[PDB]
């Protein structure tokens, strides 16, 4: 009933985890819509390096696209196609 | 359990005024935009009004702009319809319809509609109908009725035998004569063997001259 | 401010059958943009009731035979197995933007067998003899297809510029139409003559029906 | 090739999602130690519930016991036992 | 200041045995703490070699008969089975703090089985017997358990203080030790007598062998 | 391939003065502790310094505080202890060591370790040694070796036949002679058979006095 260090360690360290990101962090200068949902689950570069003069970066993009609706509020509502980046490859880098 | 009860209608001048209501219960009008959308007789559903009760925020069709204000009083429940300066065109059916919430954000369908309380905007005058029968072996069956003659406004209800007897009803829709007043009429079929001992009622109805009859309808 | 063009028209279908009803927005929205009609049934003189909501999702208690789709600016409404009681005024309707605005609608006929009407013939009442009018009455009942015609012989003469034709909605179980012919006459021009008859043509007789009475 | 609105609002919504969690923010007070890893994977609230006036809070939750190297630096280093709090359910309150 | 106890001071064990040594830190330290101890093996005349880090981690190219374990205060080092290579000093460390500090060491001995020495005497040469010293020679060779009496005889008379022993190490693959007895006169007195030998006592002979020269 | 190589040990008077040196190589040592620790004869380990090169930090042992120095020279790779103020206590082998870095970040362990350097703090002066032979049936098996004798300081080295021959060999730990110098035989056993034909050569080294003989050993 105790995690073992080996195991934090190889589990924290630097990967491609799913994470949930707001929507209006990726498209920061929408000033016509809300979004629904308001954040989406986008496989990016979470962890450590446990290295201060280093930090977890992607090498290996690729887009991903998801169906948004999107309210322009008290106006109407929709659903758009929007394109998200993901990270297939983390790595640690100065 | 959803309902919206729209009330106020009737016949009105050009010029002139009506306010309509919408009593609203099973939901909190406070939670969703009210509308009211229109139907022309005979024709296609028209959009005229939107309100966001809480902060009383208000759009409308440029048909209606500048001459209808609809509003909301969030402690009665009921939303509000004030209509000036009709003209024919404003003539329709008025239904009151909401769009609920979803995704804690309004939604701009509509998801129910009250029933509708029709406008008539015109210069003649309320006349109450005279109802006669329409009495009577043709393969068994006989059919009867009631001719609902020199009526206006619309609309007139019929029944028979105080809503009991539906089955092989018809109510036509109402025709206008050379005149300007309606006419209809409404028929049943019923057991031939029936009519010596069986009787048939027709309850006619016309709200806006008050008019209230019932008429039997028999033979001879 | 987005129009919405609705087609067909009208048509006309069997028990069955798959209906197909088109939408299309006047406004160039690419085909990324999606969920933004709902769909609406009217039948005669009630409120639309609510069948797709976003373009393609099942509105509760709505019958799966229902279903929708669309993109771009082009929308579908589909009846995979259209019943009796399909019988209605269809209208989609954008909510992309405010105005909301709907189409003009799909009036869709339930094509069914032929039927022909019963027809019964009615006098004028008494009470209405009084007045100053008389009112006589012809009745087709519960028929399919609707083309019929009705004619109002008096005294063998026919009539013609004092009658006025109702015709009922389709029905919503049986598909049957029903027709009521009222010929008024003055008192006066009634009390004159003695036969009065009401000739039915349509296509479920092989022959006119005719329906009379005489005054007394 | 595109997330179906229904799909992503649903993996989006607020739940107990892997999350990696520097320890620094756990133990704010820690003027003695830096750690290894340091940052670890817990169980914890995150997503939307796309409605301004609500947030994601947990309900129940649970402590998690991890083996985790404190360096205390130019001074030395052991493996320390380390309680960190875990969400196992959360649920959109105002 | 963390002062690490070492035990045991030493011990004697067989090939193939379970060995266990335990290092105690002076300073209260709670069980949930662990990982601050390594331990070494020293061989004779040569440095440690680090076996096992943070506690219980085993470092590359050590044999894996070798593990360790602990919390709080007390770790353990284990040799699973233990090879005749194993003859050794084993140390543990903290590193808890500064200054790292070092337990005092437990020496392993390999338990064998019992060997008689071969036993070889040596005159002093003609070169030293020059100088003005003589130096004669005893060897013990190869030879378990340790224990081992040398008793000179010079023309049958017992030596005393004039004589100093060494012994080998362990062997690191057979297991045995070797002794050197040196016999240290002046020239003068290494002059006047005729036999010098050398007698040894030992657990594998069943009575003492003796080895002697005639100086000639 | 890590290794690390001290020098600069020998002997040394009390209150004088020795610096060490550590040449490391496989490694850079800016990347890690560098350790020195000492063992004196027959006695456990005693860590005495460390420092972390590339700021220059130092840390000690109580025992050796403010008469030791270390230091680092990362561009020669090279890390030193300057030794002053010597006593008797301070005799030992004296290894370097590293701590590697695991996790960006330096181990407290001891990693890697040179062979030593002996430091010997005395007011007796350097002698080099004399080499005897020591010349031989028992059991078709001869022994054979060389004394070296009288020398000072530790230590001394001895192989056979320039380290050809090693199996058999047993050199013994010197012993102290009330005298104050050091004498140890190193013998060998070899075939009895062998003796006629094959020569034995003892190589001694004593590099405290800069002496390196070679001795036959022969029967007779
Ligand atoms: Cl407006
Ligand atoms: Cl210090």
């Amino acid at each position: 009933e105790v995690v073992k260090f080996m195991d934090v360690y190889q589990r924290s360290y630097c990967h491609p985890i799913e994470t949930l990101v707001d929507i209006f962090q990726e498209y920061p200068d929408e000033i016509e819509y809300i979004f629904k949902p308001s954040c989406v689950p986008l496989m990016r570069c979470g962890g450590c390096c446990n290295d201060e003069g280093l930090e977890c970066v992607p090498t290996e993009e690729s887009n991903i696209t998801m169906q948004i609706m999107r309210i322009k509020p008290h106006q109407g509502q929709h659903i758009g196609e929007m394109s998200f980046l993901q990270h297939n490859k983390c790595e640690c880098r100065p | 359990e959803v309902q919206l009860v729209e009330s106020g209608g009737g016949l009105v001048q050009p010029g002139g005024s009506l306010r309509l209501s919408c009593a609203a219960s099973g939901f909190n009008i406070k939670d969703t935009y009210i509308h009211w959308v229109r139907q022309a007789p005979g024709k296609g559903l028209e959009w005229v009004a939107r309100i966001y009760p809480t902060n009383g925020y208000t759009r409308y069709a440029d048909s209606v702009k500048g001459r209808f204000t609809i509003s909301a009083d969030t402690s009665k429940n009921t939303a509000y319809l004030q209509m000036n300066s009709l003209r024919a065109e404003d003539t329709a059916v008025y239904y009151c319809a909401r769009g609920g919430a979803v995704a804690g954000t309004g939604v701009y369908y509509f998801d129910y509609w009250g029933q509708g309380t029709l406008v008539t905007v015109s210069s003649a005058s309320t006349k109450g109908p005279s109802v006669f029968p329409l009495a009577p072996t043709s393969g068994g069956t006989a059919a009867l009725g009631c001719l609902v003659k020199d009526y206006f406004p619309e609309p007139v209800t019929v029944s028979w035998n105080s809503g009991a007897l539906t089955s092989g009803v018809h109510t036509f829709p109402a025709v206008l004569q050379s005149s300007g007043l309606y006419s209809l009429s409404s028929v049943v079929t019923v057991p031939s063997s029936s009519l010596g001992t069986q009787t048939y009622i027709c309850n006619v109805n016309h709200k806006p001259s008050n008019t209230k009859v019932d008429k039997k309808v028999e033979p001879k | 401010d987005i129009q919405m063009t609705q087609s067909p028209s009208s048509l006309s279908a069997s028990v069955g059958d798959r209906v197909t009803i088109t939408c299309r927005a006047s406004q160039d929205i690419p085909r990324s943009i999606s969920g933004y009609v709902a769909w609406y049934q009217q039948k005669p003189g009630k409120a639309p009731k609510l069948l797709i909501y976003w373009g393609s999702y099942l509105y509760s208690g709505v019958p799966s035979r229902f279903s929708g789709s669309g993109s771009g600016t082009d929308f579908t409404l589909t009846i995979s197995s259209l019943q009796p009681e399909d019988f209605a005024t269809y209208y989609c309707q954008q909510h992309y933007t405010t105005p909301p605005t709907f189409g003009q609608g799909t009036k869709v006929e339930i094509k069914r067998t032929v039927a022909a009407p019963s027809v019964f013939i009615f006098p004028p009442s008494d009470e209405q003899l009084k007045s100053g009018t008389a009112s006589v009455v012809c009745l087709l009942n519960n028929f399919y297809p609707r083309e019929a015609k009705v004619q109002w012989k008096v005294d063998n003469a026919l009539q013609s510029g004092n009658s006025q034709e109702s015709v009922t909605e389709q029905d919503s179980k049986d598909s049957t139409y029903s027709l009521s012919s009222t010929l008024t006459l003055s008192k006066a021009d009634y009390e004159k003559h003695k036969v009065y008859a009401c000739e039915v043509t349509h296509q479920g007789l092989s022959s006119p029906v005719t329906k009379s009475f005489n005054r007394g």
